[PDB]
């Protein structure tokens, strides 16, 4: 299985739509759960990278709302309303489906 | 010339206002007996708990690992289903299950539990993987390492999310009074759950109950509902079974307890203990508590709605 | 549907339908428009009736773990209420469709008779098994007349007054 | 009205009425006894169906502080399932009362029909397009005699038995 990533990294400016799509080789959908397992982290410099969402969908407690993740079988989105000075990092999609567990290739985001 | 209508030799006999019986030549339907013995919900998310329980995804025996925290639209309940590994029993039980019924699966999300001065890591021999352990979502708080002061903690936890969380906890009143003291210590154990609209509390009580699933201690499993911006205070002198997940409703589902297999075979409607009601008909006769948008219970055996005329043999 | 001994077995296409024993022979047609229309009333009626709900029920019991018993038989006794006056209103219903769709079946019947008696002034009247006794001879142009609801009595009337 | 091949739009004040086409000229005039009479049934309907309950009902759920929720889903599913039978009631009574009223508004038209023949033996025949053809002339007496139900058929049967 290999995950693929949006393209490279957005010039965009502060309190816009920022999007960042990841797909997948296989289908990491169900397992009688329903559930589509896939984690998006984002990863400030020279710190640990957080996660953001869990299962493509599940907000965690420790992050805005405006991050909103839009799950599939195959395509998956981070959509972010509001991007500020706080969510410039660079953001990774991980599948744990299967037990090869490959991180995204990194999407980057610039002010 | 000769004015005349048709008729066919064998007909049907359908009931009338005037009299009972009549024949026609030809009548429909009203009444759906027909049953198919399988849960057929294509175009529906749907997830089959079998040997676990629904109370149990929200609690998490080792039967409802596989169930934790999913998903669907269709939730099937099963009799062989348990929710408990240790024994114990939910109060307001249904109320619980109609709540998970119209959840559309759940969601686990941490509480923040820190805990210092006692030991969290309960273990039962009942609730067992690979040794004496406990459930998904709960820690069973114990003393340091043995008989010992538990100290009197208050936990607070504030659903800051924009939608109700379901807050789930357990009381452990243990087989006898020297297990409670050998759990939690002496003194008279008090816990006290706080919230806007929650102000019960309660006093754990040890003694000797029947050998159920290899345990005699016992778990009241209460819950309740937080509402968004609103937090639960858990004050615990000792005997706690403290939450580490708070449970939050995804949606709107509807949930079955059947006993046949799921297949994706057929756009059902309505599903019940026999398995699934497939038809346009306005009545059935195979179930009085099927639950969906279906035909509904009678109590005759077939109606014979007339679509001819009143045939007569020649 | 009441004054006819009995109805025909060959009438296979159309529910209506004509019988000639002229002079040219013997034949059984069927009519279109009453038959066209009894069915499309009974077929409205059956799409009215054919409809599943829209309202949306939960589980209120549990079948595994009994309920507490006060609240069981609560709902024991509501569900018991609902399914007794659900068998009446649908017995009682289906016995008034029955009824609706036999009325409706002699309606047309009588209705395709009165028509017939209506084309014909003099010309033919009843017997009352439900023939008409014809008073003039056609080479089964007429007959078909009748049937295509395209009869001219005026033409006719001077050699059937007399007779 | 079903041989009727449609209704009339140039009459306001009755339900039920005449076309004249005599030899005096054209006129339109309307029946009052059949359209009282059916004027009266379906205001009757009206009435015994135009009721507020007698029944009073009581405050069993809490809008604003949610009840329990076991007890709550028992009142909401049995305020479904009335909900549920009252609108099948609706709809069933809503669907036989017009049937009823369009089916009584056709037996009064027919009644009217057959009183109107029963009053003119043979001095007038039907066509089939809900007409009469009178064979005697006579200028808006014996037609108002006919709308009067004062209509003396015996002193016209000499002539019109010849035509
Ligand atoms: C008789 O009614 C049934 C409805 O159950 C229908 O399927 C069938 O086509 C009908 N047959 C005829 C000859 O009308
Ligand atoms: C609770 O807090 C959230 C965000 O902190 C706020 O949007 C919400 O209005 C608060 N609740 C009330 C009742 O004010
Ligand atoms: C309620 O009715 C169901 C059948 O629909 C039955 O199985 C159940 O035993 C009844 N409950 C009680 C308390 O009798
Ligand atoms: C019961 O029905 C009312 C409206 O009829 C609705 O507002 C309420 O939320 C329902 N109760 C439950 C528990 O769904």
């Amino acid at each position: 299985i290999v995950m693929t990533q949006s393209p490279d990294s957005l010039a965009v400016s502060l309190g816009e739509r920022a999007t960042i799509n990841c797909k997948s080789s296989q289908s990491v959908l169900s397992g009688s759960i329903n559930m589509n397992y896939l984690a998006w982290y984002q990863q400030k410099p020279g710190q640990p990278p957080k996660l953001l969402i869990y299962w493509a969908s599940t907000r965690e407690s420790g992050v805005p709302d405006r991050f909103t993740g839009s799950g599939s079988g195959t395509d998956f989105t981070l959509t972010v309303s509001s991007l500020q000075a706080e969510d410039v990092a660079v953001y990774y999609c991980q599948q744990y489906y299967s037990t090869p567990l490959t991180f995204g290739g990194g999407t980057k985001v610039e002010i | 010339i000769c004015l005349g209508h048709h008729a066919v030799s064998n007909g049907t006999k359908v009931n009338t206002l005037t009299e009972r019986g009549v024949e026609v030549v030809n009548a429909t339907e009203t009444v759906e007996r027909t049953n198919v013995p399988r849960i057929c919900s294509k175009g529906k998310r749907t997830v089959d708990l079998g040997q676990c329980g629904l109370l149990g995804t929200i609690t998490g025996p080792p039967q409802c690992d596989q169930f934790l925290e999913f998903s669907a639209d269709l939730i099937i309940e099963r009799r062989e289903g348990s929710d408990v590994c240790y024994p114990g029993k939910f109060v307001n039980e249904e109320a619980l299950r109609q709540i998970l019924r119209e959840s559309g699966g759940i969601d686990k999300e941490t509480m923040g539990f820190t805990y210092s001065g006692i030991r969290t890591n309960g273990a039962t021999s009942a609730c067992r993987r690979s040794g004496s352990s406990f459930y998904a979502e709960m820690k069973w708080l114990l003393s340091n390492t043995d008989n010992a002061a538990f100290p009197q903690m208050t936990k607070s936890y504030k659903n800051t999310r924009r939608d109700p969380a379901l807050i789930v906890w357990g009381i452990h009143h243990s087989g006898s009074t020297t297990e409670q003291t050998k759990l939690y210590g002496s003194g008279s154990k008090l816990i006290t759950v706080g919230s806007s609209n929650y102000q019960q509390s309660f006093v754990p009580s040890p003694g000797a109950r029947p050998q159920v699933n290899g345990q005699s201690g016992r778990i009241d499993f209460h819950w309740l509902i937080l509402n968004p911006n609103d937090t639960v205070t858990f004050s615990f002198n000792g005997a706690f079974i403290a939450p580490d997940r708070a449970s939050f409703l995804r949606g709107k589902s509807m949930g079955i307890q059947s006993g046949v297999q799921v297949d994706a075979n057929c756009e059902g409607d309505c599903y019940h203990s026999g398995g699934t009601i497939i038809s346009n008909l306005p009545f059935q006769n195979i179930n009085s508590r099927a639950v969906g948008k279906c035909p509904r219970y009678v109590k005759q055996e077939s109606l014979m709605l007339a679509t001819g005329m009143k045939n007569v043999p020649e | 549907a009441g004054f006819i001994e009995n109805g025909w077995e060959g009438l296979i296409d159309g529910w209506y339908g004509f019988r000639h024993q002229n002079a040219q022979g013997e034949g059984t047609a069927a009519d279109y428009k009453s038959t066209q229309s009894a069915i499309d009333q009974i077929t409205g009626k059956l799409n009215r009736l054919i409809e599943k709900t829209n309202q949306q029920f939960e589980l209120i019991d549990n079948e595994f773990t009994e309920v507490e018993k006060q609240i069981g038989n609560v709902i024991n006794w509501t569900r018991d209420s609902m399914t007794e006056v659900w068998s009446y209103n649908a017995e009682l219903l289906v016995a008034m469709e029955n009824q609706h769709t036999i009325d409706l079946a002699d309606s047309e019947m009588n209705k395709l008779y009165e028509r017939v008696r209506r084309q014909l002034r003099e010309n033919a009247e009843e017997d009352g098994t439900g023939c008409f006794e014809i008073f003039h001879k056609c080479d089964d142009d007429c007959m078909a007349s009748i049937r295509n609801n395209t009869y001219d009595h005026s033409k006719y009337r001077e050699e059937a007054m007399q007779n």
